[PDB]
């Protein structure tokens, strides 16, 4: 089997169309986990600060 | 020479057939007797004939007086995407070089590849074919006068080569030359058709049938060719190989050693208009295919 | 004379010789510098143009060449005086005859 | 003016590498120090000298501006 | 023959902006031009924007702007990065003022005047900018600052209640402020097409201040990718303020709205006058104070005219390197001194700062030249 970056190419890279493609579904793919995983950053940096942690109190 | 130089660096194919003046000044006769016993031995070498004889005699002959002849591997050569520019604005034109690594002498995809330089094929400014000619890089090149002459040549070594072009133009066309011969190796590999294929298979059977005419390049034929591939290659196999050549295989084919690959570019005279390594890679690929 | 301490030191602070620049090659193009490089002999041009080639390059890289490497204060010939001097000792001419 | 008329140069060759041939980062941190110390400690003192200045300038002027607003012992 | 040469519009695209042959060793300072046009092309996006929402009646007009940045989606991020977005253009003006200052690049002349036209422009934009918000700074720094044209004889006094509308900076003083503001930044988008118009006609200098035709590269890729990286830098500096401290570059004052009984403590505009201000207020007369704050930015124009050095760049000129380092040091000292109070010791520094400004220009800088020179044997 040749490396890892080079099946990435053979598939992916090589063609400019698939390329494009690769990059659309990738954008999608990291748009939902970094937001995510961000978020998840974030409200535990602040956690029981944040309306969405004392929600539970008032319902 | 210094396509060679720059393609192969740091091997032994970089090396210039003549050698340089230090050792041409040096060379003692120790080194040449040296040299001699060392490099040719009767299984390295070949006796080639062709004309009027008898074989059997041939042989015999060969008895006779190289019987005396006694009985070093070539390491693989790195091909390097490079360039060398010797920039003399002194000299009137611009020669250009460029080329992708080629598959060297054994490789079948050499008959698809000699198919594919045929369609792109060779100019200069004394052909009578000009804005009427197949090549669309000659055409282009022959209105637009944007070169003097141009060649594919597809160099075959052991285990590479150089598969490219030379040209030699205007000193304010060498970057409108380099844009039309990339774009042309970019139109074979993504999108040639079938009616130029034929075109560039047909070019290629009447290239090699006429320039085996008479003894001296049929005896040169049988020489290289027992030492490249271990046999000649009967013009029938040649044909069958031909045949064989689709627009999907010449698309295929060049898409393997052209497409989204690294050059050698040498380039030498007034060349301050010959195009950017980069700008020159990214003429590489189309982004479409 | 007794200024030519200064004159050496400030050769140095300066550093074009770092670049293997003579002091020439720092003039800035005015139209006499250029007529004047415009009459500089095939030699003289082209070593011009190599050492501009190659401090422009070290700039690039931001870097300097090695000190060994570097223009001598003594060693820096004022290779464009006689051809600009009277490209100027000209134009002086022409202007006075003007009036 | 295009590529091709710009000026006249004769004898310099000039050798190079594809990108896809050769690193991006060759002797980063190696080279990389060693030279950021060379460029920093030769404009250092034409550099540093006048903000040098500025800060003392600054810092005297900030508290005598405090010592004047206080009263005076008489 | 390809359709980039060929194409009427990619013609100028093409050479202009890909082909464009480029000194190889051109530096950091060089990308300021890029941003400086990123920037004005951020002003009239988020300044479009804004305009959707804003009003221009002095009732309204606080409202309008705090309605943004409560009410209207994102209007917040929209108004932060409209005001941090020009003290960016600022920071990328002096820059890039201080490049063309330090390697001699206003040798190209034309290039260099109607760069002195766009700063200026900038300027007049900004000022007018930071009134429409209309709080007290905002009030009150636009009072101050029209008023010093009454310091003009015979015609002065008039003069600046022409340009109010009346006999305070009132009702159609901010209509026309937001007028004038909406306008300007296309009348500099066209300055500035024709200050590139007059860089193509010689291409860069370069740091060396030596000719670079013997090494010129094409933009693309070389700087087309620097000019991306820049730009990431760019937003970087932007949205740092933008996100974690927008009001940092600011003054409190402009949250209270505009009373034309109570004045502001220390009367300020923005940090990026602050230099020219404090020049202001070191002559003791107002008429000259004026005279000297438009002499303070029109030097710029008189800079070619006092070139002596036989050397282009100062970076084989160490005399002129720490002069211009001095001169730079000294601005530092203008803007902090512009925004003290009027006393004990900001007086006699702001004085001592504003007399070693022109002194360094007209005289120090000049003579450190001819000095180089005749240690050059020159
Ligand atoms: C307001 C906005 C202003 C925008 C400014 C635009 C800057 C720009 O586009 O120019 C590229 C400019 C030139 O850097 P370069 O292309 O490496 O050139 C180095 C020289 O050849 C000189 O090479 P050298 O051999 O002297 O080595 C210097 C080396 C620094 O040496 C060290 O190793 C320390 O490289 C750097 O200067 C980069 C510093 C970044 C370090 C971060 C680690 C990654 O880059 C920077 O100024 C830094 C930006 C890099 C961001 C990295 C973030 C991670
Ligand atoms: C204000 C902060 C300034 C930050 C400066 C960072 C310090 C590094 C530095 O710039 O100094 C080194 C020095 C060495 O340069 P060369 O001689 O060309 O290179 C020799 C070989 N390497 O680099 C420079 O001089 C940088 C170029 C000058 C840029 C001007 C600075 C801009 C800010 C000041 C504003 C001036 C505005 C005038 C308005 C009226
Ligand atoms: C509402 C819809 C909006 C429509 C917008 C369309 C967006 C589509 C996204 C897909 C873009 C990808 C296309 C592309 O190839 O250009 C990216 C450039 C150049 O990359 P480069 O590495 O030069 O080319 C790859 C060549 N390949 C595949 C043949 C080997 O790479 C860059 O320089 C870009 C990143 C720098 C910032
Ligand atoms: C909106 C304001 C401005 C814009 C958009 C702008 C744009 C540019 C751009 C894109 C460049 C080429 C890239 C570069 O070298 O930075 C440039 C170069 C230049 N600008 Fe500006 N500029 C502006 C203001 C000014 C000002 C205020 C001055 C001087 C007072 C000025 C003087 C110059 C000079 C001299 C150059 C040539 C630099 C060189 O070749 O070394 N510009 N400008
Ligand atoms: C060189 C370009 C520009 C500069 C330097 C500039 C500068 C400024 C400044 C400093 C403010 C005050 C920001 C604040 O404190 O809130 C401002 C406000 C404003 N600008 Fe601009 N501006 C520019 C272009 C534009 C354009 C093209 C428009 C509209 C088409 C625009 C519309 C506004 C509006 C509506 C406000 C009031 C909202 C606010 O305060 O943020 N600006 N401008
Ligand atoms: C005894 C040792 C002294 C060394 C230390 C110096 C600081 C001690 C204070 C001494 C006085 C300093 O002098 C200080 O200068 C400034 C600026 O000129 C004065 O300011 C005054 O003079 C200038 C003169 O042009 C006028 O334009 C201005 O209208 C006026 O306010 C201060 O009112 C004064 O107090
Ligand atoms: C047009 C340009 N010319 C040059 C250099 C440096 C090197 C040589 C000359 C540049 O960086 C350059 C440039 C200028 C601006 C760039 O982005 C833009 C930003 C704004 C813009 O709009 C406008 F017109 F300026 F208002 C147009 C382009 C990108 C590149
Ligand atoms: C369609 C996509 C538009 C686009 O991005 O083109 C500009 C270049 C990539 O094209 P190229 O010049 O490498 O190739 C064009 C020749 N086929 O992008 C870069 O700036 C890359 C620099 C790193």
């Amino acid at each position: 089997a040749p490396t890892l970056t080079a099946r990435l190419y053979s598939l992916l890279f090589r063609r400019t169309s698939t390329f494009a493609l690769t990059i659309v579904v990738g954008a999608l793919f990291f748009e939902r986990a970094f937001d995510q995983g961000a978020d998840a950053i974030y409200e535990h940096i602040n956690e029981g600060k944040l309306w969405k942690h004392i929600k539970h109190k008032y319902e | 020479n210094y396509l060679h130089a720059t393609a192969f660096q740091g091997t032994p194919l970089a090396q210039s057939v003549e050698g340089p003046s230090e050792n041409v000044r040096k060379l003692s006769r120790a080194d040449l007797t040296e040299y001699l016993s060392r490099h040719y031995k009767a299984p390295r070498m070949v006796l080639a004939a062709a004309g009027g004889l008898e074989h059997r005699q041939l042989l015999d002959l060969a008895q006779k007086h190289f019987s005396g002849l006694s009985g070093p591997t070539l390491s693989p050569c790195r091909f390097t995407g490079s360039q060398i520019c010797h920039r003399e604005d002194g000299l009137p034109l611009a020669h250009v070089a460029i080329a992708v690594e080629g598959p060297g002498w054994a490789h079948p995809d050499n008959v698809a590849l000699q198919v594919a330089n045929a369609i792109i094929g060779h100019y200069d400014c004394t052909y009578g074919g000009g804005a009427h000619l197949s090549s669309p890089l000659a055409s282009i090149a022959a209105t637009n006068k944007l070169c003097q002459s141009f060649q594919t040549f597809n160099i075959c070594y052991a285990d590479t080569g150089l598969l490219g072009a030379h040209f030699v133009c205007d000193h304010m066309s060498i970057d409108d030359m380099m844009f039309v011969l990339q774009g042309q190796w970019m139109r074979l590999c993504t999108s040639a058709t079938e009616s130029e294929v034929l075109r560039g298979k047909n070019l290629l059977r009447n290239a090699l049938v006429s320039h085996l005419d008479g003894t001296t390049p049929v005896c040169e034929d049988i020489g290289r060719s027992l030492l490249t591939y271990g046999r000649r290659i009967p013009l029938a196999e040649w044909e069958s190989r031909i045949a064989e050549v689709d627009a999907r295989v010449v698309r295929e084919v060049c898409s393997k050693y052209f497409y989204d690959q690294c050059p050698a570019v040498a380039g030498f005279g007034p060349i301050e208009q010959l195009p950017d390594y980069n700008r020159i890679r990214s003429g590489m690929f189309w982004l479409r295919f | 004379r007794w200024l030519e301490g200064i004159r050496k030191w400030y050769y140095n602070a300066a550093g074009f010789n770092k670049l293997g620049l003579m002091r020439d090659d720092t003039i800035h193009e005015n139209d006499d510098v250029k007529e004047a490089i415009r009459r500089l002999p095939e030699n003289l041009y082209n070593d011009r143009v190599f050492r501009i080639k190659r401090a422009l390059d070290l700039s690039m890289r931001q870097q300097i060449l090695p000190k060994e490497q570097w223009t001598k204060y003594e060693e820096d010939k004022s290779y464009l005086e006689p051809y600009l001097k009277e490209v100027i000792r000209e134009r002086k001419e022409r202007e006075e005859w003007a009036k | 003016r295009q590529f091709g008329h710009l000026t006249r140069v004769r004898h310099v060759i000039t050798y190079s590498l594809s990108p896809f041939e050769q690193r991006a980062f060759p002797h980063y941190f190696s080279k990389g120090i060693p030279n950021v110390l060379r460029r920093t400690r030769a404009c250092i003192l034409r550099v540093a000298p006048p903000f040098v200045a500025f800060y003392l300038v600054y810092t005297w002027g900030t508290q005598e501006f405090e010592k004047s607003k206080r009263k005076n012992p008489a | 023959t390809n359709i980039r040469k060929s194409h009427p519009l990619m013609k100028i695209v093409n050479n202009a902006f890909i082909d464009l042959p480029a000194p190889s060793n051109i530096s950091s300072w060089w990308n300021f031009g890029s941003l400086l046009g990123i920037c004005l092309i951020l002003q009239i996006l988020t300044g479009l924007f804004l305009a959707m929402h804003y009003t221009s009646d002095t009732t309204t007009a606080f409202s309008s702007v705090t309605h943004i940045c409560r009410d209207v989606n994102y209007g917040w991020i929209i108004r932060y990065m409209h005001a941090n977005g020009a003290s960016m253009f600022f920071i990328c003006l002096y820059m890039h003022v201080g490049r063309g200052l330090y390697y001699g690049s206003y040798t190209f002349l034309e290039t260099w005047n109607i760069g002195v036209i766009l700063l200026l422009t900038v300027m007049a934009t900004a000022f007018m900018g930071y009134v429409l918000p209309w709080g007290q700074m905002s009030f009150w720094g636009a009072t101050v600052i029209t008023n010093l044209l009454s310091a003009i004889p015979y015609i002065g006094t008039n003069l600046v209640e022409w340009i109010w509308g009346g006999f305070s900076v009132d009702k159609a003083t901010l209509t026309r402020f937001f007028a004038f503001h909406f306008i300007l930044p296309f009348i500099i988008m066209a300055i500035a097409m024709v200050h590139l118009l007059f860089l193509h006609e010689t291409g860069s200098n370069n740091p060396t201040g030596i000719s670079s035709d013997v090494d010129k590269i094409p933009f693309h890729p070389y700087y087309t990718i620097k000019d991306i990286l820049g730009a990431l830098l760019l937003i970087l500096a932007l949205m740092l303020l933008v996100l974690f401290a927008p009001d940092l570059l600011g003054d409190p004052d402009n949250y209270t709205p505009a009373n034309p009984l109570n004045t502001p403590p220390h009367i300020k505009p923005e940090w990026y006058f602050l230099f020219a201000y404090a020049i202001l207020r070191s002559i003791p007369n107002k008429l000259g104070g004026v005279l000297a704050l438009a002499f303070s930015i029109l030097i710029l124009a008189l800079i070619p005219l006092l070139h002596t050095s036989k050397q282009r760049s100062m970076m084989f000129r160490p005399l002129s390197q720490c002069l211009f380092w001095a001169l730079v040091a000294d601005l530092l000292t203008l803007t902090w001194i512009g925004g003290q109070p009027v006393e004990h010791p900001y007086i006699t520094i702001g004085q001592l700062a504003s007399v070693l400004y022109f002194l360094l220009i007209l005289v120090l800088m000049p003579t450190a030249g001819t000095i180089e020179n005749k240690l050059l044997k020159w």
